[PDB]
DNA sequence: GCATGCATGCGCATGCATGCAT
DNA sequence: ATGCATGCATGCGCATGCATGC
């Protein structure tokens, strides 16, 4: 158990791998007689650690301007995309322009138009499709990789529940929700479930997901570029 | 000394009648309306006195007490007669706080004893409870009355004589507690939400309900550790509200509305339908139907308690990429109470209110559904074909009479569901087959179609001229950039200003209506209650008879929906809506002719070989 | 402030000088109350309007005090109108006679209850709008009853007998919970300092019927997008056994809290219930479809009748069912799966008073000796259809599941 | 036509915290 | 002054109802 004070609060999100330096101490709340069913333990005080340090596991502008000002930026970027994979120059260029992406535009009427690109790939097994998806996931600043049916311990789309104890609306971040402005790679496009398949239509079209349950109606934002692979 | 100076400054703030002030008129209105709460803009106070505003923001309780005292003195000076009823008045706050605009996630101890503004959703509410202010007791043995004030309950006299309580002579005030949770649309993904507790007193008790988005301005304070020889050193923080607002009218635009109506008259409906959505090209009949939904019909109740529906329902079917979802989103944006519910997004338990047994008290309570919340509103259903049959059966009752009947042993109720429905669905074959009859393509039961009022079929005909016009419009809209924004940057008049890209050189002869003026006019028209005339009734009846007898005059064309008794009500409702479109009092012939033309267009379609 | 003696005298003279109704009603009522031929008396505030109207406002503001004053005045007036002894006297009357033959609390010797009826000029309120401003006042509420508790006795005055003396000790009860006495406060025991211990007596003690009920708002008065609210009403005296679940009632009562937050409740004073083939004249045609409904409403001499109407959509079958539901005194209307399963038959639920389990019936149970209406019959579940068939053929429902083993009459 | 997956009420016991009647 | 009954989660075991998939 860890105790953080003052400015150390909210520096760590649950799930992070951390190295913490602190003081090993015990709780002090006076004295009290042992209670409960078990009274074998005598003179035992609960212990904790008081946290004191946490570690979580302008010049570049000119460099980027020089890189983009060349006449051969397109070829350099295309070659930079997966040099290990033989061939597929057009596919690499398409992947690069997908990574850069377009621009979204609003209108006075309030309607919005999509600014992200979606791609589909079909082919026989052994054409190195998963490798491209992994390279895109690693290269993109924000990237998610799924198997179509969700993942080991996370679904493809968000879900909403209500905690009976606290009566609060808890939302589980799905694969699409966890990415905002990034790239979502989807292998095995054929094996999608019905509800996820229905939701992905709205996710691709309006980049939003609408969920309505007892006493709640919400519209979450999912501005995700989609890169998909499927088999014959 | 400081409190007296603050009171003097607050008193000086209110006396603005000789300085173009409005607060005196506000106080007069409050006295007229029997209200004892005044809302003061923080921005105006900061403009007039920055030091007082800073002191109030950094120190709330003392400054608020001083301001309440100043308001008491001011109301006394105006009419001491009114001030006798209430002991003290209460203060409301409004404006832009800036750094103190704090979300539930960002609340910290740095804002203690300050005034903060929060925006959130309500999740927990408590029953209204009375709280004692003063107590009066009487002694039958000695015929003596005693008074106590609260800010120990006596039971016996000095000579141990019993005391009897006078409940009527006592003073009680309302009290309630609510919970506010951070909106999921703004909370980081994958993280648990955080909540705040708010206390409501006096007239603010019944201004919030669970599942609603509110904005609350109030003071932030700690609760002292309760009695005990040992303390843990941790205090609970609870917000004390002073103003609650439901997040969502002018004065001189009435003249503009009257002039526009008295001028255009007949052209009002055509202009409103034309300017519904510039971003979408074509589909005039669909826009007219959407405008009719926005206006709506007239609900009628009679002596026997019978109810006649006044809402309209429209179902759109067509090929992909014909701008149906765009229309649904536009209706969602424009309509005041609009709720989107996709096919498999919500089930029958979500669309319809349910019963849950409360573990705290052992009772059974009702939780409202999606359609229950949208009373006198619009519900949009995309991917309507994917919806299960049971959900359609549940929706049937709302579409028929707009009411929901619920009963689980120990409780039974009927809730109002007077709403309107937009539905978007795809053909069974993916794309609309021209040769096959509409019955095979739609693939829906006759009852569901009959309960719908209008059916529209949209086709993506690849005509070169239509394609050229659509491409022109789409690229003109895409090339547009908002004025005042630098090129390459990343991310009220009745008639809208002409734009070279949004409208075009040819469209200079005509103009589109502004959104705000359109909303105001729609609201005013919805207020109006038209009356049907005798001339139109016979015409409508004869045309209904002609429509029913058209079975022998249909030629090679087929009918999209069966013609039943509900079609006559649909005709009358569309006529009433079109009469509402232009501010009038009676139904005319052209009013029924428009609805007849709409029915002619909607109900019959040619079949290609 | 004002002296209560003058107002008590005014009440006494009002109870004796209201001939303007021609027979003296209050004289007869007092005679019946004195001869134990009547156990309840109701006072009309509209009748008081002939006298000074200030009394009406005072009662509307401090109802309990004036109720006690009226009770005391009636008790004092009772001896004057007595003419004869009790013809047939019960156990309590025997105790009263023996005690008089040989201070006693006023309510112990008292054997009548008084109630107030709200003025007709007083407009009925809404359950949502009763708040702290109405605490301690007299209000009128219209609603629908949803839950009713069983009748049980409740103590009023407790009687204790000493271990070493014949003296009887009396203790009034004005709280939901009370502390029993131990030592004997009798003068004999006080002088001798014997320290005898008291014992409770059930025969000498006084009990009154007690009942709980709940009310809900009408669907018409519910605001936009809200849910009907519920209120709790306490029933005592002869008002017991009047209200039943599913009935539309109007109750006149007092708004009182319970112990600086508090919980509120209502104390009831008056509870009230709210060719010929012209069924639904709004619907054209169907001349031969309306006599069948009339015969269904009339019924046979088992003589029950069941009717089913199958039709194409748009011929307005639902409106006829709604009209039948509205016309019948005891009626229930079902739309579909919104009242399936537990909605019909019955379920077991906790009690508010006893703290144990009791059976609450569904729509079919409420519609006993009435008419039930079902819409979209083909869409019902198999279990519901079997239950409906059982009701039609046998008129009783048999339930045998974990914790439930019952046969309900329908 | 039925067994099973997924909520949800029911009844219960068990553990942790605290607040004061004898 | 001190030890205990109670309010508030939480696991346990169970039955019951709604949806669907072969
Ligand atoms: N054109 C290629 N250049 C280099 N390696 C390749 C190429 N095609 C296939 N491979 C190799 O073969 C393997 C293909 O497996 P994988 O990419 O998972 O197939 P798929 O994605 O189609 O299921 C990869 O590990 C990759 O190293
Ligand atoms: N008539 C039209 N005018 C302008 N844009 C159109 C038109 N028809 C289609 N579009 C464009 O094509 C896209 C269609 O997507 P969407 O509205 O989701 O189609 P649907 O609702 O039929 O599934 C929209 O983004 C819209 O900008
Ligand atoms: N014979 C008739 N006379 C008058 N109105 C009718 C008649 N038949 C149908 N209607 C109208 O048509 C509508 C039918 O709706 P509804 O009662 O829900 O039909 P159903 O009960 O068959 O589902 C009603 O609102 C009613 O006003
Ligand atoms: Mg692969
Ligand atoms: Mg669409
Ligand atoms: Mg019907
Ligand atoms: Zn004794």
């Amino acid at each position: 158990q860890l105790y953080c004070d003052r400015y150390l609060c909210d520096k760590v999100v649950p799930g992070n791998r951390v190295t913490i330096m602190g003081i090993y101490s015990i709780k002090k709340f006076g004295l009290t007689t042992s209670r409960g069913r078990d009274r074998v333990g005598v003179g035992i005080r609960s212990s904790y650690i008081r946290v004191l340090g946490i570690q979580v596991d302008p010049q570049e502008e000119e460099e980027f301007r020089r890189l983009a000002a060349l006449p051969n930026v397109y070829e350099v970027i295309s070659k930079s995309i997966a040099p290990s994979i033989f061939g597929g120059t057009d596919m690499k260029k398409a992947i690069a322009c997908l990574l850069f992406g377009g621009s979204r535009k609003r209108l006075p009427d309030g309607l919005t138009r999509r600014g992200d690109i979606n791609l589909l790939m079909l082919g026989d097994p052994g054409t190195a499709k998963s490798q491209l998806l992994k390279f895109v996931e690693k290269c993109s600043p924000i990237g998610v990789y799924t198997s179509g049916k969700g993942s080991s311990a996370a679904g493809l789309t968000a879900s909403v529940m209500r905690d009976p104890s606290s009566r609060n609306f808890i939302m589980e971040g799905g694969a699409m929700v966890l990415a905002d402005g990034g790239v979502v790679c989807i292998d095995e496009f054929d094996k999608m479930r019905e509800d996820d398949r229905v939701a992905i239509h709205e996710a691709m079209e309006q980049q939003t997901i609408s969920i309505a349950k007892a006493g709640i109606t919400t519209t979450l934002n999912s501005r995700c570029s989609v890169l998909a692979a499927a088999n014959s | 000394v400081e409190l007296r100076e603050a009171q003097r400054d607050y008193l000086d703030f209110l006396d603005d009648e000789e300085d173009q002030g409005i607060y005196q008129s506000k106080v007069r209105e409050l006295i007229s309306d029997n209200q004892y709460r005044l809302i003061v803009n923080v921005n105006d106070l900061r403009r007039k006195n920055e030091k007082r505003a800073n002191r109030l923001l950094n120190n709330a309780f003392e400054e608020l007490v001083a301001f309440q005292r100043a308001l008491k003195d001011f109301v006394a000076s105006i009419d001491a007669t009114y001030a006798k009823q209430y002991e003290e008045f209460y203060v409301g706050l409004e404006g832009s706080f800036g750094s103190k605009h704090v979300s539930p996630r960002t609340l910290t101890s740095c804002f203690l004893s300050c005034v903060v503004c929060v925006e959130g959703i309500v999740t927990k509410c408590s029953l209204v409870r009375p709280k004692v202010v003063r107590s009066v007791h009487y002694c039958p043995a000695t015929k003596k009355t005693i008074e106590r004030r609260y800010s120990v309950y006596p039971t016996k006299d000095e000579e141990n004589n019993p005391l009897e309580t006078e409940y009527g002579l006592s003073v009680y005030k309302d009290h309630q507690t609510i919970t506010i949770q951070e909106m999921p649309e703004k909370a980081p993904a994958g993280q648990l939400p955080r909540s705040v507790d708010v206390i409501l007193d006096d007239d603010l008790v019944d201004k919030a309900k669970p599942g609603d988005r509110v904005q609350v301005v109030g003071t932030y304070r700690c609760l002292p550790g309760k009695k005990g020889g040992y303390t843990s050193g941790t205090f609970r923080t609870v917000l004390i509200a002073c103003n609650v607002k439901q997040m969502s009218f002018s004065a001189e635009d009435i003249a503009k509305i009257k002039k526009f109506s008295k001028t255009r008259s007949k052209d009002i409906f055509d202009q409103l339908a034309k300017s519904l959505a510039p971003s979408i090209h074509g589909h005039d009949y669909v826009k007219k139907a959407i405008l009719c939904l926005l206006l709506g019909g007239v609900e009628r109740d009679l002596e026997n308690g019978s109810h006649i529906r006044g809402d309209i329902n429209i179902l759109l079917i067509g090929d992909p990429s014909v701008a149906k979802s765009q229309l649904l989103r536009y209706v969602l944006c424009t309509a005041p109470r609009a709720i989107p519910t996709t096919g498999r997004g919500s089930s029958g338990v979500g669309l319809t209110a349910a019963v849950t047994t409360d573990q705290e008290t052992g009772e059974r309570r009702l939780e409202a559904g999606a359609m229950v919340l949208a009373d006198r509103g619009v519900v949009c259903i995309d991917e309507f074909d994917k919806m299960s049959d049971m959900d359609r059966t549940a929706i049937h009752e709302v579409m028929e009479q707009g009411r929901v009947t619920i009963a689980k042993a120990g409780i039974h109720a009927r809730l109002n569901a007077r709403c309107s429905v937009l539905a978007a669905a795809n053909p069974v074959y993916g794309r609309y087959d021209q040769y096959k009859t509409p019955m095979e393509n739609i693939g829906l039961q006759d009852s569901l179609l009959s309960r719908f009022d209008l059916l529209f079929i949209m086709l993506d005909q690849m005509d070169p001229e239509q394609d050229r016009e659509i491409s022109d419009h789409v690229l003109r809209m895409h090339r547009y950039r908002a004025p005042g924004e630098q090129d390459g940057d990343a991310m009220t008049q009745i008639y809208e200003k002409h734009d070279n890209l949004l409208h075009g050189t040819k469209k200079k002869k005509e103009k589109m209506v502004s959104a705000a003026f359109m909303k105001k006019y729609i609201h005013v028209a919805k207020i109006i209650k038209p009356v049907l005339t005798q001339e139109s009734a016979t015409y409508i009846a004869e045309e209904y008879s002609r429509l029913r007898s058209q079975d022998s005059m249909s030629s090679d064309t087929a009918r999209t929906s069966p013609v039943t008794a509900r079609t006559l009500e649909t005709l009358i409702r569309l006529a009433t809506a079109h009469a509402k479109a232009r501010m009038s009092k009676t139904v005319d012939l052209q009013d029924a002719e428009e609805a007849v033309e709409l029915v002619q267009y909607a109900y019959f379609k040619k079949v290609l070989e | 402030l004002k002296d209560y003696a003058l107002e008590k005298e005014k009440v006494k003279k009002f109870l004796q000088e209201f001939y303007q109704d021609k027979q003296f009603k209050y004289g007869n009522q007092l005679v019946r109350l004195a001869h134990r031929e009547q156990v309840a008396l109701y006072v009309d505030l509209d009748d008081v309007a002939e006298d000074d109207p200030e009394l009406v406002d005072s009662i509307c503001e401090n109802a309990r005090r004036y109720a006690k004053l009226f009770a005391d005045a009636v008790q004092e007036l009772l001896p004057q109108y007595k003419e004869r002894e009790v013809v047939n006297k019960d156990v309590l009357d025997v105790y009263i006679e023996h005690r008089l033959m040989m201070q006693y609390p006023a309510e112990l010797m008292r054997r009548f209850e008084l109630y107030f009826q709200g003025p007709s000029s007083n407009k009925p309120r809404v359950i949502r709008e009763v708040r702290a401003d109405s605490v301690g006042k007299l209000v009128t509420v219209r609603g629908i009853v949803t839950r009713v508790s069983e009748v049980k006795p409740k103590m009023v005055v407790a009687t204790y007998t000493c271990d070493q003396c014949g003296a009887e000790t009396y203790q009034p009860i004005q709280s939901p919970t009370f502390m029993p006495l131990i030592m004997c406060p009798s003068q004999e025991c006080q002088t001798n300092r014997s320290g005898g211990r008291l014992y409770l007596q059930t025969r000498g003690s006084r009990f009154i019927k007690f009942q709980e009920m709940k009310m809900q708002e009408h669907s018409d008065q519910v605001p936009v997008g809200n849910i009907p609210r519920s209120i709790t009403v306490l029933v005592e005296g002869e008002n017991t056994r009047i209200a039943q679940p599913g009935d539309h009632v109007s109750v006149t009562g007092i708004f009182l809290p319970i112990l600086l937050l508090s919980e509120t409740y209502l104390e009831a004073h008056r509870i009230v219930k709210m060719l010929a083939a012209s069924i639904a004249p709004e619907i054209y045609g169907h001349e031969d479809v309306k006599k069948a409904l009339l015969l269904l409403l009339v019924g046979g001499v088992r003589g029950n009748i069941n009717i089913c109407l199958m039709g194409d959509p748009g011929v307005a079958k639902s409106q006829l069912l709604s009209y039948i539901d509205r016309l019948a005194p005891r009626s229930q209307y079902t739309t579909g799966r919104g009242s399936s399963g537990v909605g019909l038959t019955a379920a077991v639920l906790r009690d508010s008073v006893s703290g144990e389990l009791t059976l609450e019936g569904g729509a079919l149970v409420l519609a006993d000796q009435g008419v039930c209406c079902i819409d979209e019959f083909d869409k019902m579940a198999e279990a519901d259809r079997t239950a409906i068939h059982e009701v039609m053929e046998q008129q009783t429902i048999s339930i045998a599941k974990a914790g439930i083993l019952t046969t309900l009459n329908a």
